[PDB]
């Protein structure tokens, strides 16, 4: 039962309870989330944006507290960016492995709930979840925030490997839809962010779309 | 650190920040509380940072006037390091990294705003190091009241007027209907290419009308035991 | 507050302060805290405003229809017995009363009962009561003889409530005087500390820690 | 956990004259940092010449009211349409109070009107029913503000005769009917400036031997 | 509960401490003297937690009379009460603070004037006529209030004293076992012996 | 005791010949969204409407009450649609005593209450009360989140009791179907899906079911990237 | 054990016509026992008032740290502070200890020599500046202070005028609270004279 | 989360956390559950009926305490025989009434989120749940227990009016099966109970069959 | 705390009972009376919560009062401490038990022996040849271990109590105001004046 999520957050503090996910598909990765923040029952940013750069084709989803994911994001940007300027593009891996570092030596201090996700051009689309604990776990597709356990089923009995992109941005679109439908904690845009060997696009879906799925 | 104070003053507030055409304008009310009482009835909530980015400040006064103007010192040192005009993200960098680095310790609640080479800005920061963007913010006790005007009234490629209007229209909100907020409505406009100009009590909708009588002591009558010169001189 | 009452040669004398607070406030400085039972019987009030009020109004009450009954006047023992007897009753309930019972009857002759809200009730010569107990009985005591004139015991007791009133940031607004007599209570006047604390001062050359 | 009361905000003040007696309070009622109404009576006529008031947690105000206008009522009944006195209503007040000893009205009670000799007259309570006759007494949420401005304006305390030598007081005297109302119009505006849950507007009933009239005024909004 | 006295009068100040010492149910023992002198024309008396209060008496003492030794020359008794205020405000913000309260009872020889100290463990201090710490000051300031005089002589100042304990034997419910006595003059410090 | 299945705020306000009040249809379970038909404004006879929020299963035994209160009152009583009809007022204060002997009994119900309505002479009835037992009397009136949000909007058009006969039901009602789309955008227990019912003094009642807030603000969202630095 | 509370006191400043006035009680206690009836809370540095409620020990080491400060700046300078800057000095002083703070209310008050503005400022615990034209309160009956300066208090009152007026307002507010009061002090400050005078008020 | 659901148990007693699910269709109802019984992370029991019988063809779902439920399903049983010997066949309506009064009159001493399901020949199939409030709602279908949360998306997004026997039995068998995945505190076997004007059907369904759905 | 004891001799009971009342640092009474006779050859004396033991010794009185009226007759001190005992063990289980301890000294005239008992609040009764209630018992019954015989006068017993009441206003660390002393034997019960 994930009221004791909510319970490690400092009293007071933004809380992102979120509905964040990432699928590997054929040509790449998909990376999507809602835009919901609160302050207890109070919508502290209904445009908030959880899907955040690391690195060119290195993505991650933020779900947590929003202080503790931005800082660790930060620094992960930072050491990303003195990797790249001596050994050149980090994989997908490496990031993830900078993410734990972070989320695991600081377990006790921290409430972060990242997926990461990139896109290589030998290991195509990867997908790293990393939960409260700080461990990584490698997956074909991750759902993590407040509003994932009400997707557990769906996202089960639905998702394919191998998926085109159209098939991929429904899966996604469909699967948030129900989280927010469900959840308090999540709502809003449905924002998203594609990435592929063409490059990176981003997409944004709003309510009157989305809620009548 | 120490896991609060009470006596430590914490006034409601009623602050927010609007973006238009040309730049972004952010206002806030003017009274600082102590408890039920009214401690100051035009206290000024607006902060200069630098020349061009201002700062509205709610929570704990120290903690807001404290960390404004530490990061203000910094960012004029910076400025003059780097011969370059300061940008709002560099004040909200340093801003948002102090104020995670004590974990909420040092309850100061922001909305920043300004202009810079790069363009106009306009962010939040919450006291335990979080920060967002948007067209249009609101915080302090009275957020709720003026977010309600905010989300009513506010439109895409607003003027600098227009501007002006909803954001003392959302500050008029909590001054009416928030106990926390009161007083008067100070603005600041940061527009590109010009001078910001800040226009302390830009509306004065609560002055104290007559009192109905003179409380002028007639001289002499307070009793007195002991007169004295004091010598303030060497 | 600041209560007392001492027995002597002349009778008793009963001395009282008059202020209330709330806390650090200040809530009123013209306290009436001696209740006049009968011709022939004082009660005192220190501790809970409204529990010393009410159950010594009661108790007066309760006094009034053993008369009628007994056709006689209740004895000082009797009526102060008949208040501990209350307030046991209700021992634990978080009543806060700290009383004196004072009068004269043929049988007992002058008696003083202290009487509290856990149940104490002990007969004596001499008390003090309330939050400035302590400093009515450094003047009080230090003082007292048997053999005192009815009107130096009457100037001791406003002397020693001056002196609870001053030092007890709790105790002050006036003194209320009585004296008890084989024929009676007698009030002897409300004296505010506003000018009796100057007026001490310069006549008995006494408060040399105070700014003159 | 459940807590049974609640903060409800305002302020009230009685003062007493010569043959008049004004009881004043504002009509603005809170909860926490929001006004629930900027116009919500607290001073009630309750027959016979008794004006009353309830300040505090307004559920128990109004019960209280309630209870005493009832207990006036009965009153009636019971004792040949009798008038009932100030200084009965006082003690019958104080056994309302006392009967919830220990689960309390939390209000602190103001009555005012004419006592039987045609004078002015102010009662003010405790939570629990200790009660006293005074010239003058503020109580509510600016209680504390108030309450030092008439001790200074009404009974001239620390006030002495100029060119005494601080020896003679300034001696005490009634005051007019219009003296009075500018000074609770005073001390309520002055109040309205630095007690946040206090404004809006103020109403007062006026006591003689002719009725009770009212007036009211407006006050800050913010 | 530990009883410590000070009166300041026309030519001495003259300071009265308890000399029972007690531990859970015994009086372990009823002849201790609570006080150290600092120098010559300066005494201090303490009451407080046990252990920290001879241990922070001895500090105070040791420095003061570094002090004599360095400069020779006797610290006056304002100079003496400000560095003890020093040593106890710092103390109220460290780990362990020292919880002892102090009198100061000295004789200035350049002023020709006594003086009384009262300091308490927070470092707050006061000059006064008559002072106490503890419960004491509930009884002894109202009795001193009425009997003090600013003019007294030393046998005045021991008349009225012994005013005080008899009160505190008659009302305060603890046996503190009497009281050492000592009076500081222009000629020092000495003690009572018979009281 | 706390409430589990709970409903968020119900707002409402005066006009010149009425009254309109209005309250989504949610039932949360924390928060989880979990009941989605939750009708929240209980009509009582032709001249009164109830707007509860808080605790449902409270909500549910108050249903039951005023139900059981408009059966009582027809028994004996040949007026009992016409000069002996339950009145607004009366409606509010029985509840009123319900509230405040519950809290005494320290067994509250859980809920806060705005009652709505017309009554026999024409005069508007509005009036709250909570599970305290605290009743008030305003133009706007709101409960939970409402009472922040709403009434501020609310209150630019009836700012006082003089501004009542200014204010018509095309303005009132446009104010509070707005305060409704404000809540959604704002409060995070609350739902698109609401009730509305206005009681008029001459077109008497009429309930709307299953509107919807509309003509919302998303677009802006697009433009708005990362939390700070973040270009793309 | 609340520190604010336990020695007890209060202070309040105000201005007039080009001059200012500042004013406090005489009380140290410890809770219900009174001890002192001289213990002043107003010091000077030069021409700036300071006036200290709160905790008394830190009342005596601010003062003593303030007196330290501004001799030195002095020296430095070769000139008096002036009351903006000694405002700003105090506010960077107590918020310096942020996280172990000193236990007071201080108050400021004096006359800018070079403008001959009349000024005063208050502070909370931790620093934070309350700047006003018309007054500033402080200490255990700052309510009570804040309600009878409200009333009282008309602008531009004459040295003689103002006197009357913070007399009162500090009077009777200290006798509506249990630990302020046993006497009171009055400093009226023109550009280049200053009158002290102790009050006679009621002593318990 | 869950835990203030199941914060709510005695300390040691018997817990029913659950997978159950009533699913109105053409013909009637269905009554769906899972079988396992907890103590903390042991298993009490792994056959358990949550299925039972308050009268002929009212039937309900048992979730939350064990022996809070099954006191009060005895209770009302009692009533509805009572009422059927003065009143002849009771209403679905009338058998929910009588467990609300129950579950609201005792809600702080009760945890029991029960499903109550039942056919009538003029109301067809019917469907009302009580969740721990002591709340009723009446629903075309409904679902509860601890496991209950991992479907809301599934349920919502495959759920139809008048579905025939055989859907809706793939419907509450698919359903449950994921909520059995995914929540620790339900497993064992699916029970299942079909209401009808033809009669009363037991179905059973084992972890061979559903787990490889 | 109050200091009861109680000490059987040959012929006699000597029971010993503190004068002080005290409430907060204050010592309201020096003069207390601590005891209550129950019958013309019973005495009780008492200590423990204020209110409760008095309430307690009136009501125990009262009942041994009654009980002589009805029968004619006086009840042995055996069946007397039955009967207080009876009274505390119902008390503790009570909503508000009496917090109250108790010593019975009595002279059996049908033995001509005298007897004390010691029952304390929880209803524990047991017969010493001495006994003592608080914190007096950790003194005293050492002492008593030592220097009592069983076949000791009157006389003897006071002047064994005398040494008793020496070391506890030695090593005791309250003021208990002294003591008032009363003997039961064949002849009833009397009280020492001078002690
Ligand atoms: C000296 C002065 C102090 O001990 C005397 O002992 C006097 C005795 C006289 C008055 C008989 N004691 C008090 O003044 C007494 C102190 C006290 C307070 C509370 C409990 C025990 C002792 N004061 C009171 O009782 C005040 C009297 C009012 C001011 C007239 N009353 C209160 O504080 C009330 C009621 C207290 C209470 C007791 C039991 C149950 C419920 C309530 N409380 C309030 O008024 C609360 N509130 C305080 C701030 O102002 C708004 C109201
Ligand atoms: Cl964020
Ligand atoms: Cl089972
Ligand atoms: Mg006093
Ligand atoms: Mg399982």
């Amino acid at each position: 039962g994930i009221q004791v999520d909510i319970n490690r957050l400092k009293k007071g503090e933004v809380s992102l309870g979120a509905s964040i996910m990432a699928v590997t598909f054929k040509d790449g990765v998909i990376l999507g989330a809602d835009s919901r923040t609160t302050t207890g029952a109070y919508i502290a940013n209904r445009v908030t944006d959880k899907l955040t750069r690391v690195h060119d084709k290195i993505w991650c989803c933020r779900s947590g507290s929003a202080a503790d994911t931005q800082a660790i994001a930060d620094i992960v940007q930072y050491h990303l960016e003195l990797y790249t300027s001596q050994y050149g593009t980090p994989s997908t891996e490496t990031a993830a492995s900078v993410f734990k570092e972070l989320c695991y030596e600081n377990k006790d201090n921290l409430t972060a709930g990242i997926i990461v996700a990139g896109y290589d051009d030998k290991n195509k689309g990867e997908v790293y979840t990393i939960p409260l604990g700080g461990s990584v776990h490698k997956l074909p597709y991750a759902i993590a925030g407040s509003g994932s356990t009400f997707i557990y089923g769906y996202c089960d009995k639905n998702f394919r490997e191998n998926m085109s992109k159209e098939e991929t941005v429904d899966f996604i679109k469909h699967s948030l839809s129900q989280a927010i439908k469900w959840d308090g904690s999540s709502g809003g845009v449905i924002r998203m962010v594609v990435l592929t060997a063409a490059g990176v696009e981003r997409l944004i879906f709003y309510p009157d779309e989305y809620e009548q799925l | 650190n120490s896991h609060t104070q009470p006596k430590a003053t914490s006034t409601g507030a009623t602050i927010v920040g609007v973006k238009f055409n040309n730049g972004v304008v952010i206002a806030a009310d003017t009274r600082s509380t102590q408890g039920p009482i009214v401690a100051d009835k035009n206290c000024a909530k607006l902060h200069r940072i630098s020349p061009k980015i201002w700062c509205a400040g709610a929570g704990t006064a120290a903690d807001t006037e404290a960390v404004t103007q530490l990061i203000g010192s910094n960012i004029e040192l910076h400025s003059l390091y780097t011969s370059r005009e300061p940008r709002v993200v560099s004040a909200l960098q340093m801003l948002k990294q102090h104020l995670f680095k004590y974990q909420g310790h040092i309850g100061a609640y922001l909305i920043v705003a300004g202009v810079d080479p790069t363009g106009s800005h306009l962010f939040s920061i919450h006291a335990h190091g979080s920060t967002d963007v948007g067209y249009y913010l609101s915080l302090g006790s009275g957020s709720l009241a003026a977010m309600a005007v905010l989300e009513s009234h506010w439109k895409q490629d607003l003027t600098k007027e227009e501007a002006i209007k909803l954001a003392s229209d959302a500050i008029q909100a909590g001054i009416w209907n928030d106990l926390g907020s009161g007083s008067n409505v100070d603005v600041c406009v940061m527009e590109i290419g010009k001078d910001a100009e800040y226009l302390r009590n830009y509306l004065t909708p609560n002055v104290r009308e007559e009192k109905q009588k003179s409380y002028k002591f007639p001289r002499g009558t307070t009793a007195v035991l002991k007169e004295s010169i004091v010598n303030i001189c060497d | 507050t600041t209560t007392l009452a001492f027995r002597f040669q002349g009778g008793i004398i009963v001395a009282v302060d008059s202020r209330a607070t709330a806390g650090n406030w200040v809530a009123s400085q013209t306290v009436k805290k001696v209740i006049e039972i009968n011709p022939f019987l004082l009660g005192t009030m220190a501790g809970g405003a409204a529990d010393c009020q009410f159950w010594e109004t009661w108790l007066g009450s309760q006094c009034r229809l053993h008369e009628l009954r007994e056709k006689e006047r209740i004895s000082v023992a009797a009526a102060s017995k008949i208040l501990s007897n209350l307030v046991y009753q209700y021992k634990g309930a978080g009543l806060s009363m700290g009383t004196m019972i004072c009068g004269y009857t043929r049988k007992e002759g002058p008696t003083i009962y202290y009487v509290d809200s856990d149940g104490t009730r002990l007969k004596g010569d001499i008390f003090c009561v309330g939050s400035g107990q302590t400093f009515a009985y450094g003047v009080l005591d230090s003082n007292y003889k048997w053999d005192l004139s009815v009107e130096d015991a009457l100037y001791l007791g406003k002397r020693s409530i001056l002196a609870a009133a001053h030092r007890d940031a709790y105790s002050g607004g006036s003194v209320n005087l009585y004296h008890v007599t084989e024929d009676g209570w007698i009030y002897h006047g409300n004296h505010d500390v506003g000018e009796l604390f100057w007026k001490v001062k310069e006549e008995e050359g006494s408060f040399n820690n105070v700014i003159g | 956990q459940f807590n049974p009361y609640g903060d409800n905000g305002g302020t009230i003040l009685g003062i007493a004259g010569e043959d008049f007696a004004v009881l004043a309070g504002d009509t603005r009622n809170i909860t926490d940092y929001s006004i629930n109404s900027r116009y919500e009576p607290k001073v009630f006529d309750c027959g016979d010449n008794i004006v009353m008031s309830a300040n505090g947690f307004a559920a128990d105000g109004d019960a209280l009211v309630k209870r005493f206008k009832n207990s006036v009522k009965w009153y009636h009944f019971d004792h040949n349409d009798k008038k009932l006195s100030i200084n009965s209503a006082a003690r019958n007040i104080q056994h309302l109070l006392y009967g919830k000893r220990f689960f309390p009205y939390y209000v602190h009670t103001i009555i005012a009107g004419l006592d039987e000799d045609g004078k002015g007259a102010v009662y003010s309570f405790d939570p629990v029913g200790s009660y006293e006759r005074e010239q003058c007494r503020a109580g509510g949420a600016a209680a504390s503000l108030i309450m030092p401005f008439l001790d200074n304006q009404v009974n001239f305390k620390n006030q002495y005769e100029p060119g005494t030598n601080g020896k003679v007081k300034k001696p005490l005297k009634y005051l007019s009917v219009e003296e009075v109302i500018k000074l609770v119009r005073d001390s309520f505006t002055s109040a309205t400036e630095r007690h946040i849950q206090v404004g809006d507007g103020l109403e007062i009933l006026i006591v003689t031997k002719d009725g009770v009239r009212k007036e009211f005024y407006e006050l800050k909004r913010d | 509960m530990d009883i410590i006295l000070g009166i300041r009068v026309q030519d001495s100040v003259i300071l009265a401490s308890s000399k029972a010492v007690t531990r859970g149910i015994s009086v372990l023992k009823d002849s201790d003297d609570k006080t150290r002198q600092l120098s010559p024309h300066t005494l201090m008396s303490f009451a407080g937690e046990a252990g920290d209060t001879v241990q922070f008496a001895e500090y105070i003492q040791a420095n003061i009379q570094l002090y004599s030794i360095r400069e020779d020359y006797e610290l006056s008794p304002q100079a003496v009460s400000s560095f003890v205020r020093q040593e106890l405000a710092k103390s109220i913000r460290s780990r362990r603070p020292y919880q002892v309260n102090v009198l100061i009872g000295g004789y200035d020889k350049k002023k020709n004037k006594p003086e009384l100290y009262q300091i308490d463990y927070l470092g707050t201090k006061v000059e006064l006529p008559y002072g106490a710490h503890g419960y004491s000051g509930f009884y002894t300031f109202s009795l001193l209030d009425h009997h003090y005089r600013p003019d007294m002589t030393t046998e005045e100042g021991l008349d009225l004293l012994k005013l005080c304990v008899q009160e505190l034997e008659k009302r305060m419910p603890m046996d503190f076992k009497g009281v050492i006595v000592k009076i500081v003059d222009k000629d020092g410090i000495r003690q009572v012996d018979d009281f | 005791q706390q409430p589990i299945v709970t409903g968020t705020s119900v707002i409402s306000m005066k006009y010149d010949n009425g009254v309109i009040i209005a309250a989504d249809n949610l039932g949360s379970y924390g928060s989880l969204l979990r009941f989605n038909g939750v009708e929240r404004l209980i009509p009582v006879g032709d001249n009164t409407v109830v707007g509860i929020s808080g605790d449902i299963s409270d909500m549910q035994h108050i249903e039951r009450l005023l139900k059981d209160l408009v059966t009582e009152n027809a028994y004996d009583n040949p007026l009992a649609d016409a000069e002996e009809a339950l009145e607004p007022s009366y409606i509010f204060e029985y509840l009123a005593t319900v509230m405040y002997q519950r809290r005494s009994k320290m067994n509250p119900l859980w809920n806060a209450i705005i009652v709505a309505g017309v009554q026999s002479n024409g005069d508007q009835f509005l009036r709250y009360v909570n599970l305290l037992g605290v009743t008030y009397s305003s133009p706007t009136l709101a409960t939970g989140f409402g009472a922040h949000m709403a009434n501020p909007l609310l209150r630019k058009v009836v700012d006082r009791e003089s501004d009542i006969p200014k204010t018509t039901v095309q303005v009132a009602e446009e104010a509070i179907v707005n305060a409704m789309r404000v809540l959604y955008y704002r409060d995070a227990r609350s739902s698109r899906n609401f009730s509305l019912a206005i009681i008029d003094k001459n077109t008497g009642l009429t309930f709307k079911k299953n509107l919807q807030v509309e003509n919302m603000k998303w677009d802006f969202a697009k433009d708005i990237k990362g939390y700070g630095t973040q270009k793309i | 054990s609340d520190p604010s509370s336990i020695n007890g006191g209060i202070v309040v400043a105000m201005t007039g016509k080009d001059c200012v006035a500042i004013a406090c009680d005489l009380r140290l206690g410890s809770q219900s026992l009174g001890v002192s009836n001289k213990f002043e809370k107003i010091f000077h540095y030069g021409h700036v008032f300071l006036g200290i409620t709160g905790l008394a020990t830190d009342v005596t080491t601010l003062n003593e740290m303030f007196r330290y400060k501004t001799n030195l700046y002095k020296l430095k300078e070769e000139r008096a502070i002036e009351p903006e800057t000694f405002t700003q000095l105090v506010s960077s002083s107590l918020y310096e200890r942020r996280f172990g703070p000193y236990f007071v209310g201080p108050v400021v008050a004096g006359i800018n020599s070079k403008s001959g503005k009349p000024f005063i400022a208050g502070f909370d615990l931790i620093g934070c500046i309350d700047e006003a034209k018309d007054f500033i309160v402080s200490g255990t009956a700052s309510d009570q202070l804040f309600g009878m300066c409200e009333s009282l208090y008309e602008p531009n009152l004459e040295p003689e005028d103002l006197f009357e007026t913070i007399s009162q307002a500090l009077l009777n507010a200290a006798d509506r609270d249990a630990l302020s009061g046993w006497g009171a002090v009055v400093y009226i400050i023109k550009k280049d004279e200053v009158v002290k005078r102790y009050l006679k008020m009621r002593q318990d």
